[PDB]
RNA sequence: UGUCCCAACGUUGGGCCCGGUGAACUGUACAUUCCAGUGCGGAGUCUGGAGACACCCAGGGGGAAGCGAAGACCCUAUGGA
RNA sequence: AGGGAAACGUGAUUCAACCUGGGGCCCAUGAAAAGACGAGCAUAGUGUCCGUACCGAGAACCGACACAGGUGUCCAUGGCGGCGAAAGCCAAGGCCUGUCGGGAGCAACCAACGUUAGGGAAUUCGGCAAGUUAGUCCCGUACCUUCGGAAGAAGGGAUGCC
RNA sequence: GUCGGGUGAGAACCCCGACGGCCUAAUGGAUAAGGGUUCCUCAGCACUGCUGAUCAGCUGAGGGUUAGCCGGUCCUAAGUC
RNA sequence: GUGGAAGUCUGUUAGAGUUGGUGUCCUACAAUACCCUCUCGUGAUCUAUGUGUAGGGGUGAAAGGCCCAUCGAGUCCGGCA
RNA sequence: UAUGCCAGCUGGUGGAUUGCUCGGCUCAGGCGCUGAUGAAGGACGUGCCAAGCUGCGAUAAGCCAUGGGGAGCC
């Protein structure tokens, strides 16, 4: 079975979301919806996801961006890894 | 054109088998990437 | 006008694309019929006698 | 040097086609170490980067021109390049005509000069075209 | 340093449409000439050019007067309008 | 009315010289030819004479029955359509 | 709210878009289905999936080429001009990439082209090529005719500026 | 196109400024098809670029396309399976 | 006078067509091009996209025209040495 | 004695020749079905870095058991 995601993916434009706007990216597998990619986010590291943008890359991978709520600190989560 | 996300699959494929053999390679084998395809000189399927 | 080069010019239409069923890139997408495996109109694969000299 | 990004950039944050962007010669350098819009930005509040103004075309010689024609001059056999009826549209200056020697007789009527047997009849003549313009009818009018 | 006038009555063996880029040519080749230093030495303010350019590529005037300057450890002469 | 008598001058791009780039056609061999002759009767190459110091640049194309195309004409084939 | 350095207007005419009518034509009659309306309101929750870069052309497409060819839609209301979505000139916007340059008053020759006295089709198969005429208004207009036309017949005059 | 200048081992053609021009149903703006990463950035010049190149649609590496209310999706057309 | 009909007229509006120059080109920019000239331009009009007809068969306002540079019988492979 | 002719010498261009064979061609013996328990074929994936080939299949150049084998291997 496979899984929903894949890796972070880091990039500075990926920063930028990160420190300015509180949203992790990240490459998750093509079959995954929004739902299915805020869920296993929130799982993974315990956070509260706000809203999910995807986009299915050239790179033959689909990509995610994740907000996540105030509550929460984008900048923090990502730096434990 | 509207291309369909399995085409855009493929595509990707294919921009991806369109980068060269990398260096380390030609060391380990004491030593060309004969599928060098150029977007406006070579034509995809489809 | 001349039926060569500036005929030419209007081929934008796409027709045979890459097969779901061989992988060739002869799925006519007007016809849904493959021209190489036979996809879309042959359950059993597309293959022919002449395409081999007779006594081969 | 090469501040050809720069230009388009700097165009598109002085919201000016690239061709009015005008860059210093004397700070092509610090131009040519601008490379986020921001940094363009404040080149521009450096007056490093700033945008030609664009021209307008001059109507004062057509203004004196209209003036002459609005007073009838400069329209003679030698000044006209289109057909009569294209300089003047025939079926619009009946309308012009018509409309206004029916409004003429709608007053009159109203105003009680009229009776609305009087006005019936020089209404059914007007619509037949016999009366070149109000000033006709009136006159007309007058027996 | 010293004033000079420079005939351009040569620009015209140049097809009409290319004066200003002929003229040009002679005003720095005249100059070269007369201060003895080498083409290469020879800077025109650009003066010089919106002069020859003035009435477009085609209409150069006959003549134009220069001031030209010469010195330096290699030679070579400054130039302007006047 | 430069179609002509009857051509001239001018304009622009070429052409010519220089830097850079850089093909193709074609090639049995030999080859400075010319006048004659001869030869399968339409010869730079045979025979006799004449002429001819070598190389190079530009030209308009007389000749190489110039280059291009196993003649469409004509006939023949116990050919084709 | 926003935007502008600032002022952060008011009226008018002509009026694309858009809206709404009337007339006329057919030996031509100018889709269909989903859906919407008919059938209210509050609050809350949900709204997944695929496309999204760029070229769109005298270098991103088809034509073996960074090919003078071919290739659909929308912007048809930018100014003067004028009948005009025409010419010509000019904005906005774009460009100097229809991408090799330097030099000779720059010869012969060739390609495009201007002007040629007197004659005026003698040229040539043939006026081929080139030229003449020209916009607008007024006068005026033959043979013939299917009465519609011929007709802008032809011919004559005018034409700027203040 | 020209004169200055910038960068660079190297500059007629890479960049800045001025002067001079070209395009006005297009040489502008938005796009369909088609192309398919050509888009942006950095690093380069052995290939490609009708000369050159420090430039590039070239070579190499990275990066880039975010939609309840724009499209698809749904409906039915000639017609197709 | 009004009205505004027309396989109507002028017309490089757009667009379509292609008469002459027997020009330019003719190892082209191009395996049908460039220029000037010329025709149609409210209709039997022009056009995009979709869709139907297939090889002794289509399609043809008929030229033996056209059916992907291929046509008095397409193209491919086989019969085939 | 320029331009140049013939032959050679040195260097080059070219890749013939000779030598070599991880490939073919042919004959011979053995063996011989796969698939809805989804085959064959294809697509796309899969490696620290991985473009091609091979392998493999989200457990992705691989996981387990038994036997062999052996100090090497990836
Ligand atoms: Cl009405
Ligand atoms: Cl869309
Ligand atoms: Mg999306
Ligand atoms: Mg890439
Ligand atoms: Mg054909
Ligand atoms: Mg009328
Ligand atoms: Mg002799
Ligand atoms: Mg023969
Ligand atoms: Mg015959
Ligand atoms: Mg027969
Ligand atoms: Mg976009
Ligand atoms: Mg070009
Ligand atoms: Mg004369
Ligand atoms: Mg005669
Ligand atoms: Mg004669
Ligand atoms: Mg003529
Ligand atoms: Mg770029
Ligand atoms: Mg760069
Ligand atoms: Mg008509
Ligand atoms: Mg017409
Ligand atoms: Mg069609
Ligand atoms: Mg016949
Ligand atoms: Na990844
Ligand atoms: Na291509
Ligand atoms: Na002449
Ligand atoms: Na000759
Ligand atoms: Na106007
Ligand atoms: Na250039
Ligand atoms: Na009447
Ligand atoms: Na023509
Ligand atoms: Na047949
Ligand atoms: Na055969
Ligand atoms: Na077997
Ligand atoms: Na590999």
């Amino acid at each position: 079975s496979w899984d929903v995601i894949k890796h972070p993916h880091v990039t500075e434009k990926a920063m930028n979301d990160m420190d300015f706007q509180n949203k992790l990216q990240f490459a998750v597998d093509d079959r995954a919806s929004k739902g299915e990619v805020a869920d296993a986010v929130e799982e993974q590291y315990d956070v509260t996801v706000e809203q999910v943008n995807t986009q299915n890359t050239m790179d033959g991978e689909k990509k995610a961006v994740v907000r996540l709520s105030e509550d929460d600190d984008a900048q923090e989560v990502a730096s434990r890894i | 054109g509207k291309k369909s996300k399995a085409t855009k699959k493929r595509l990707a494929k294919l921009d991806n088998q369109n980068s060269r053999v990398p260096a380390w390679v030609m060391l380990k084998t004491d030593e060309r990437n004969h599928k060098r395809r150029h977007w406006r000189r070579n034509d995809t399927d489809e | 006008t001349g039926a060569g080069t500036p005929s030419q010019g209007k081929k934008n239409t796409t027709t045979h694309t890459k097969c779901r069923r061989c992988g060739e890139k002869s799925y006519h997408t007007k016809k849904k019929v493959c021209s190489s495996c036979g996809f879309g109109k042959s359950a059993k694969r597309r293959d022919y006698e002449w395409q081999s000299k007779a006594g081969e | 040097t090469d501040l050809s990004a720069q230009k388009r950039l700097a165009a598109d944050v002085l919201d000016v086609g690239k061709n009015r962007v005008w860059f210093n010669p004397e700070r092509q350098g610090d131009i040519a170490d601008a490379i986020t819009r921001e940094d363009v930005r404040e080149l521009v509040d450096e007056g490093a980067i700033q945008a030609k103004d664009k021209k307008g075309n001059s109507r004062g010689r057509a203004r004196e021109r209209q003036k002459k024609r609005a007073k009838g001059h400069q329209k003679g056999a030698g000044s006209r390049k289109g057909k009569a009826g294209a300089r003047q549209n025939s079926k619009e200056d009946w309308e012009s005509r018509i409309r206004a020697q029916r409004t003429k007789l709608r007053e009159l009527r109203d105003e009680g000069t009229l009776s609305s047997s009087q006005y019936r009849d020089l209404y059914d003549k007007a619509g037949g075209g016999e009366f070149d313009s109000v000033a006709d009818l009136e006159r007309y009018i007058d027996a | 340093e010293r004033v000079v006038t420079i005939p351009l009555r040569d620009a015209r063996a140049e097809p009409n449409h290319k004066r200003a880029d002929k003229a040009m040519i002679l005003i720095r080749e005249h100059l070269a000439k007369h201060f003895s230093v080498d083409e290469d030495a020879v800077r025109l303010d650009p003066s010089i050019n919106e002069a020859a350019w003035a009435r477009g590529r085609a209409n150069t005037p006959s003549k134009i007067r220069v001031r030209a300057a010469r010195f330096e450890e290699e030679g070579e002469a400054i130039v302007e309008a006047e």
